[PDB]
């Protein structure tokens, strides 16, 4: 139904503009509105249109800064996202309205962030086995990645083919601005000195790909 | 305006959950239940709290009045667990809670800890950290101690938690301590004590560089 | 309700012509001089005529109303230095209080000319930073307009920031000093901006905080 | 013309404020007590020491007879820590007391100390100004001294204060030596003690 | 009837907020527009917006940088300033509009100068009458004044005694960005050698007083 | 969108004055005439071109149609000596005319020519420029131009101009040459050559 | 008419997709096409979708490479490219067909660049003017997306923006010189805005005369 | 398939301006021509040879016939100094041709030469840029070499060329020499000849 992009990364002081469209339910017979999420945070609504022309609404918390609207040709939902501060850091959803109570429809969601870092790609640094990580038949492995302000990295290992006992971590936002994640996989022990284990690391925004031998 | 709980519910998988949604202020209204994933637009689950929405098993239904409503969900099946958020139309604005996390319930069982001393790589780049790994636990009150020659560090790490994997059956957890080069290379054994429901005793691991 | 404006820097001797807007119904004008309480100047009753002084302004201020305009006026002649001081609006209620006071307009008398600052950087440096935190600033001097308006990051910074209020040199002229304290790993990663403004000079100076410290 | 006291009042949160204002001359009516934040226009808070203002709480009563009154606040909050300050109605003028401050009591605690050295571009002008931060302490008693090559500086600094914040409700502050390019160029090693009830010993730092 | 602030000197690339209060009408039955008039130009319309509001209009010459609004509770119309270029130096004036075809009535007007330049008092230096620029029984005399970046001058001869004969002249910009001002008196040459002629130069956003003395200096 | 004519309108006070606005675009929206004196904002006259604006003297007449319009005044007044404006309107636009002004009528009369050369402060101060005054000269026609060595110079001055003084009437006119303390050591010889209606040949004056 | 996105950096032998919607004409009943301008370069189509069904087609440079598909419901063209090469970097855009012999409209243009160098700002080293010419050299950033400005818009005249040249570290050099009277020294100076979107890097230098 | 010649234009506005397409295969069928203004999708001039496109004023008209076309603009605007691209549709692949620009006709200038010593950062940096700016020269035929301690350096610069502006046909040019840090402390004389059809010997400015 909601197909959304327009986000990414801005300077503080600096603008975005996010949009979504829409295709199934037609987008001039509902009301329209956007939603954000901070990581590691709830929901916070940031404005919307009712249905009809104009009737713009905002969250308090965004007044100022915030400006919407609705093109009826296009299908497509908008946000303009002007003065922006690190608080707006956010995923944003477009959402579309059910009477004048409810959200019944979500798009996808986007990555609108606001940070005085600049694009960094990952360095990853592994965390091996060695003969002190493993103990009797269960070994663990893997690889810290860090230092890329950008969060959507992608973490797999064995270009995919290893996916068991695979658990990797949400990121984290550190004091330096800069994100880090962890990535591990529980192995039998006995691969140990025979299988070496690979973590590819994807980090879309920075055009980084790092592979790491683990062992 | 209004606030959610209990904080974390811990159910196994066919039991019965309750969640609520309380006054704080009043604002009477029907408020409306929605579910996310993490990686994941929230989903509607009620059409108020009163109703169910369409695509949602009926198991949950929404009920209450004025300013308290509840969300029941008759049984949990494992993709059911969720956090749930209510949503409070209040004069024109559009107000979220903060949420009530729903995880799947089943025996405590102790981290198997494991310590990774700091990369080469990492301090040949003038830093270091250490990371403590908990595997396979159950439930999420680990609570780890970093020490350095058995002095507890505070305010110099971070941590990181995973959802409850199925494969897995429980939780991971990731606890960095971050230190620079030359606080790794002053001092000489790492430790980190790790608390936990199924561990008889603090259970610590460490290492020496 | 108190909008008021009309002050300045002037030459001992000189004079300035200063007033207030005001909503609502007696007016009066109170003087703070810097690091001083509060000196009633003059007022004037509700009505036409009968207006009041200070001894210490008899002779030198005049106080006067515009009713058409709603407009309270003070004519401040043959200013002494020791006239410096805010001077704020204020209306009465019945004989016992001022119920309203506006903003405060400062008025200096100087023989010193119009100069802006100048912002010499204080860089956290690598050795005057403690653990995780580092703290950073700005040093703005050489300004004789006391006011000067210092931000960071363009208000995007407000979380750790001092400032520290003017102090006069021998000179004549003032020095500012304005600091902010910041996660020590986020030096290298962000710079930090300085915003310093000084209306009365037409003086805008962006400064870029860096940790300078060995080549 | 009456005057107030204590200059200085340090109460903690929660504690009951008095204030006073002392007979100077015989001049008989209920005063009125206003407060004044710093960088901001100075509101009433009673409508003579017998009444209050509209819109304030009623922790701010004033009381008194003839020429000696007080202001009390039943139980301070982070809004009340200002400066207060007494108006009268003398003949025809109007009267403000010089005040007093109401400043928050709280826990002893050293600031941390940072030194910063001149800019290349201040160096450039021709001025050295060497910068002393006091961040976070508390009570304002801290004293600041300069030395250069280990010979202590006066006459040639600067201090300022700021108040105390809103949230830790601490002080900072800002000492500043001020020395000719040339003098700065004379001298090798800069450093700045420290002396305050939270510090045990004096905390010096310094720089080349 | 409408009395406008606001103004003032702002950097290029900066803003500027203007506003004005209405009086003697009810502001929300009227529509208005703002009009600019730049040194040395005629009046050029800049923005308006109908009474009630909404329907904003705006000259292309300022279209993505201006905006504006109306406060119908405060009776007061806005002007919204951004981006500001250096072409955009004028007093701005606000009037209220006839129907839609006329404007009755105008504002008292505000100075907006857009400068890249700091402030700077003149400097004042003399242009003797001489014996070369004096010509049978008349003298000329006068002082230069320049290099002030605000405009706002008074120039007065023998603090005020010399009312006639005198020629100021309008500030014009340099190319530095800085202004320029002559002012000169006609007196009779006969006074050369006996009075000494006062040029009282006074700038007041800058706190300068020059006083020259101009003398016949062959 | 419409211009005016003629650019320039000089009258004996008592005299009738017509003022035009012409087709430059097909707009077929009957335009309002404004005046303006220096220093104020610009006053209407009448209520577009077929009424009177109140409080005008009924003296001023707005006439045309289409896009080709006249402002008349039966007999000047020394208060309406300034600067009349036309304003139109296309579709939502409003727009002004470049505008002209009514001058007062006076004899022709030549400038007195005077040559500054750059005072010692100045040149000390790294500029030299020049200063071309021209006194009492009527009408504002003058035409001034420096020269160096003889050289035609082009580029490096500025003119200002005063209002007509409604004493004399004459116009006063400074022609400044901006050139730096190094050019003006270079060469030797400057002068200035005026253009006028009331003077037979142009008038040079010079110095070293 | 044809609004398009999508673009961006890739590795090579990576992917890519992009895609445009129909803004006034109906989507369904018009040919659609992409076209491919490598800088410095002419205009090279790549591959089209006809009306009706499939029947697609491809230039034979990126036959194996790119799949052109249309979703008819969202009145979006797409296309896939992968197994990119350096050769595929260009301004990709969309084009509407008339009948089988011309492209009527065009989208804005989308920019994909394929390499094996990273994300990377420009860092800035300013030019003074010691009529004066004055400026910044912005370098070293591997992106070509850049814009440089004068005091904010300010400024517009006398400036002359130089396109980016390659330097053998693969990395692009940009340079803006603005040309002011020379009597403007040392009363006004100039900031030049540098923006370098995909980096997130923000440099206002301050040009002075020396 | 086709070629195009002339392999650049260049016209004075109000001229006439003919592009051909010329036979390398023997693909007869009537192809179309677009417009390409820099930064700017291109435009589609006509719905094939015989009919033009809408919009596109009646200036522009193509014809030809078989493998072999032109494109004729009657008189060219400010507007068509453009690209100029045909379009064949061979088999069932869309193929476009190289193009020609139309370039604005002017005199020919001499440019301004500036030279610009690298900055303090970008010798902390450890790079010594040099620029050479040549600003509003015509026709685009500058040639420019660099000198450092009168030694001939070529191969280790850059140079870029703007596109000619619309307001005076000129071209700017930026040559860029790229030094390590270590060169530039090498070497002390930096300097940078220019040819151009518009100087009677070549032009050095320089910096040391």
């Amino acid at each position: 139904q909601l197909l959304e992009s327009g986000g990414g990364l801005v300077q503080p002081g600096g603008s975005l503009r996010l949009s979504c469209a829409a295709s199934g339910f037609t987008f001039t017979s509902y009301a329209m509105s956007w939603v954000r999420q901070a990581p590691g945070k709830g929901l916070e609504w940031v404005s919307g249109i009712s249905y009809g022309s104009g009737d713009t609404y905002y969250a308090d918390s965004v007044k100022g800064r915030f400006t919407i609207s609705r093109d009826n040709s296009k299908n497509t939902l908008y946000l303009q996202m002007n003065s922006l501060r690190a608080e707006d850091t956010a995923v944003y959803y477009c959402a579309r309205s059910r009477g004048s109570q409810t959200f019944d429809y979500w798009g996808q969601g986007t990555l609108v962030t606001v940070s005085s870092a600049s694009t960094k790609g990952p360095s990853v640094f592994p965390l091996a086995p060695s003969s002190k990580s493993t103990s009797g038949g269960t070994a663990a492995l893997g690889c810290l990645v860090k230092d890329y302000f950008p969060e959507p990295v992608t973490v797999s290992w064995n270009s995919g083919a290893l996916t068991s006992g695979v658990h990797t971590f949400p990121a984290v936002l550190q004091s330096s601005g800069l994100y880090s994640l962890s990535s591990v996989v529980t192995v039998p022990s006995s691969s140990l000195g025979t299988q070496t284990y690979i973590c590819n690391v994807n980090h879309k925004p920075s055009n980084t790909k790092v592979d790491k031998k683990v062992e | 305006v209004l606030t959610q709980s209990p904080a974390t519910l811990s159910l196994s998988p066919g039991e019965r959950a309750t969640l609520s949604c309380r006054a704080s202020q009043s604002v009477s209204r029907s408020l409306a239940w929605y579910q996310q994933k993490p990686g994941q637009a929230p989903r509607l689950l009620i059409y108020g709290s009163s109703n169910r929405a369409t695509g949602i098993p009926a198991r949950f239904s929404g009920s209450g009045s004025g300013t308290d409503f509840t969300l029941t969900i008759s049984s949990l099946e494992p993709e059911d667990f969720a956090v749930y958020y209510c949503q409070q139309r209040i004069h024109t604005s559009w107000t979220f809670g903060q949420g009530t996390k729903v995880e799947i319930k089943r025996t405590v069982a102790a981290p198997s800890v494991f310590i990774f001393p700091p990369s080469d790589e990492q301090l040949k780049s003038g830093t270091a950290s250490v990371v403590c790994l908990l595997n396979n636990f159950y439930p999420r009150e680990a609570k780890v101690q970093w020490k350095v020659d058995n002095a507890l560090q505070s305010g110099n790490s971070q941590e990181s938690v995973t959802e409850q994997d199925s494969k897995d059956s429980t939780y991971s957890l990731s606890s960095t301590l971050t230190l620079s080069k030359a606080d790794y290379e002053k001092h000489k054994v790492y430790a980190c004590e790790v608390t936990h429901q199924g561990l008889s005793s603090p259970v610590t691991k460490s290492f020496n560089r």
